[PDB]
RNA sequence: GCCCGGAUAGCUCAGUCGGUAGAGCAGGGGAUUGAAAAUCCCCGUGUCCUUGGUUCGAUUCCGAGUCCGGGCACCA
RNA sequence: CCAUAGGUUAAUGAGGCGAACCGGGGGAACUGAAACAUCUAAGUACCCCGAGGAAAAGAAAUCAACCGAGAUUCCCCCAG
RNA sequence: GUUUAUUAAAAACACAGCACUGUGCAAACACGAAAGUGGACGUAUACGGUGUGACGCCUGCCCGGUGCCGGAAGGUUAAUUGAUGGGGUUAGCGCAAGCGAAGCUCUUGAUCGAAGCCCCGGUAAACGGCGGCCGUAACUAUAACGGUCCUAAGGUAGCGA
RNA sequence: UUGAGCCUUGAUGUGUAGGAUAGGUGGGAGGCUUUGAAGUGUGGACGCCAGUCUGCAUGGAGCCGACCUUGAAAUACCACCCUUUAAUGUUUGAUGUUCUAACGUUGACCCGUAAUCCGGGUUGCGGACAGUGUCUGGUGGGUAGUUUGACUGGGGCGGUC
RNA sequence: AGCUUGACUGCGAGCGUGACGGCGCGAGCAGGUGCGAAAGCAGGUCAUAGUGAUCCGGUGGUUCUGAAUGGAAGGGCCAUC
């Protein structure tokens, strides 16, 4: 509870996007990270949070 | 409440009626019977909250064929961005150091423009530059470095415009002694703005209804699209 | 239903007439007493007769 | 018996299924009405007890020819 | 989950179509009676639940969120 | 008033019974799901109506798939 | 008087009486899918339900919860009605990415929307409730009395192991 | 007749400094008046009886704007509209009354028929209500089908899973 | 403390522990990255608890399927609620 649950979705063209959780709230934020990406095989930009 | 000047031309105007862009400038150079030059407005029911940040239209605009009429601009800068806004055109340039003079009794024009390294000086004592819509915003295109070319797309015939807190917005674009088609460039030239000033999160039509109107004449509906 | 006058009527007096009369105010009081006659296309024609005969 | 004397619709069985699906038999008596019909080839008031759906038939085809459908099956009025 | 309303001083609550937020309870004291009662008044320790937006200015108006009160929806 | 309702008489037929099969209108529970309501039991038991020697169905507004088949019904596969 | 025929005949039940409440006739209610009938071939001094239980003296305090009888500004709200938006198909236009009229269809669900509930005012011979902690009457003890506990009010008479 | 949406047409806004019952954003240093204005005199009317608008009319040839103030400046004029409110109209509904031809009639009368049923007819009284069917929400032990766990120093309680 | 994202994707011989389901460890290999001069290290946190099987649906991606054809709806697969 409390500690809600993301999903960082990729900035490119591609729809993959990973799962993972955040503290909304003291970390209001937007979360952004560069992982890989299986579709386009390049470490792309992943944003988007609650 | 109306005088005939004004009712004789209310008949000229087909209430229900929604003309189209070609056929609004031709009528509305009919709907300025005034002893001078008239001005012609644009207003437009945007559907959208204006009592939510995240859907204000806000910002600027350069008419394809000017107002029509001179915009003494008065801008603040500071070292050699001075010269550059002398040698622009600005009709008065002023030192930061000297903005209270302005304040005294050299205050005459009709917008203002200052440079980011001089907002802080500028931006207080902005009581009387605020609620006259003439105190400078890096938003409605008043407050950048390049102030050089700034001041030139005003001197140009370049137009701000914001939606009110209720839902309207109203912007000048030219006057009535242009010729229709001259007009029509320009209407067209707004209407295409606040498309491109429409929010993400605006719902239902954005364009709810438009009219023009001028100085002293009444209004005429016209498809924006 | 539309169905023809055949007397006077109140609104919709003409002595025949074809009008979007309620299946009520015909199947009730016009028909069922001598005041209208259903459309069933058989009468339109017949009564269309009188008009020019 | 409450059966129309035109249509022939009579009181039909079914089941009450309510939102957790719980079957009960039930059924769905027709709307039948005695109507006083008039008819113009014999002066009477023929009253007929025919559901709603069974009156707009006699509208189309007639009372007449309604009537000559019931004394053809046996059916008496 | 949807929607409306409420949370205001330590407690119980009144209030505004946008701006010095009051009353009562309690305590100390005062006024009044010759005096003890009563009565009346003064004295206050508030980001008006929390985070933003509009505004010269938000307890208000709007958006999101929380607790609480009422109803409905709710077949993994 | 006409006309009907009604009354009388005559002819014909019907009424009943019956082990099964058949069509149609009605239509469970126990039980199973190791409880239990969805579900299953079952459109089975039973009640009732009608008919025949068979009944019922039946001569496509059906299937198939670009090649055709050609009413319905019954049996065997398809297929647990 | 009646009752567990066949282990209980009793303080149980019934009882005249009294009270509340429902009922204006095609009554309420009851037996029935319906018709119909009973209630009654009666008409509020009638009838049904409930409660108590001759008589005598009397029958208090309390309306929050749960019910009943009414009213009602605002709020929420079913079916029905089907406003907008999105999607599928395709004549045509595009050399192609794509878009895409009419019609049809799927989906999404504004507006119209009464009760009800909440709310408000009553009713306790309705279902029921009618208790805790302290201060005090100048011998003790108790508490006429005065606050509080915010649950609605906190035991009149009489009686009392 | 009227409650609300909708479209034009007209009103409409008393924080404070103050010439004064300032709606917010914009255009805007002039339109307005001899297509007969200020300024006075009345009717109608809003209303916090503060003050203002307006038809008619008297009169007849002016009235204004940063003004020095106000966070924000014009009854100088003109637009897109909200708050509030009024009148035509439009649209979607609501309420009540009148009428009679369905429906109801356990009112009267006649016949079938020396018959309290029933059916038909006539008439009177109600009347598109009432009632009923379907759908819908609420209500609903009157009634029906069931659940309400198991471990456990017997079970229950407690606790546990 | 500086620099940053290996909490990454496709596998993983072999091995540990359970009736099973399941869980755990795993050098190393291939692709694409970060840090360091480099040798190397990183498949979350010293490790061991911080959890929810299935079915039924929603969302995005993938022409895999597309009940006559060409699509679409739906379904399956991957990610996820």
């Amino acid at each position: 509870g409390i500690r809600e649950k993301i999903k960082l979705v990729s900035s490119a063209g591609t729809g993959h996007f990973y799962t993972t959780t955040k503290n909304k709230r003291t970390k209001p934020e937007k979360l952004e990270l560069k992982k890989f990406d299986p579709v386009v095989r390049q470490h792309v930009i992943y944003k988007e949070a609650k | 409440k109306l005088t005939k000047r004004m009712r004789v031309i209310r008949e000229k105007v087909d209430a229900t009626k929604q003309y189209d862009i070609n056929e609004a400038i031709a009528l509305l150079k009919e709907l300025a019977t005034a002893k001078f030059v008239e001005s012609v407005d644009v207003a437009v029911n945007l559907g959208i909250d204006a009592r939510k940040s995240d859907q204000n239209v806000r910002g600027a605009t350069v008419l394809p064929h000017g107002t029509g009429r001179s915009v003494r601009v008065a801008v603040f800068t500071q070292g050699a961005n001075a010269e550059a806004a002398k040698a622009a055109g600005a009709e008065l340039v002023g030192m930061e150091d000297l903005a209270d003079q302005i304040k005294k009794g050299e205050m005459n024009f009709d917008v203002v423009i200052a440079s980011p390294d001089a907002m802080r000086v500028v931006g207080q004592l902005g009581q009387v530059l605020g609620p006259r819509g003439l105190m400078p915003n890096p938003k409605v295109g008043t407050v950048t470095p390049n102030v050089a070319e700034a001041v030139k797309n005003a001197k140009a015939g370049q137009v701000r415009y914001r939606n009110d807190k209720n839902g309207i917005i109203h912007t000048t674009i030219g006057k009535v002694d242009f010729d229709a088609d001259k007009l029509k460039e320009n209407l067209e030239a707004l209407l295409v703005a606040l498309k491109k000033a429409k929010p993400t999160q605006a719902k239902g039509v954005y364009i709810k209804k438009v009219s023009i109107s001028t100085t002293m004449g009444a209004g005429v509906a016209v498809d924006q699209a | 239903m539309q169905v023809i006058l055949l007397d006077k009527v109140a609104n919709l007096g003409s002595l025949g007439d074809q009008v979007n009369v309620k299946a009520g105010y015909a199947r009730n009081f016009l028909v069922p007493q001598g005041k209208a006659v259903p459309a069933t296309k058989k009468n339109i024609e017949f009564f269309e007769a009188r008009r020019a005969e | 018996s409450r059966v129309c004397q035109v249509t022939g619709k009579r009181p039909v069985t079914g089941n009450n299924r309510s939102h957790a699906l719980n079957a009960t038999k039930r059924r769905f008596l027709p709307n039948l009405h005695s109507h006083r019909f008039w008819v113009e080839s014999e002066k009477r008031f023929v009253t007929l007890r025919v559901s709603a759906k069974g009156m707009r038939v006699i509208d189309k085809k007639g009372i007449d020819t309604v009537l000559a459908e019931l004394r053809a099956r046996g059916e008496k009025y």
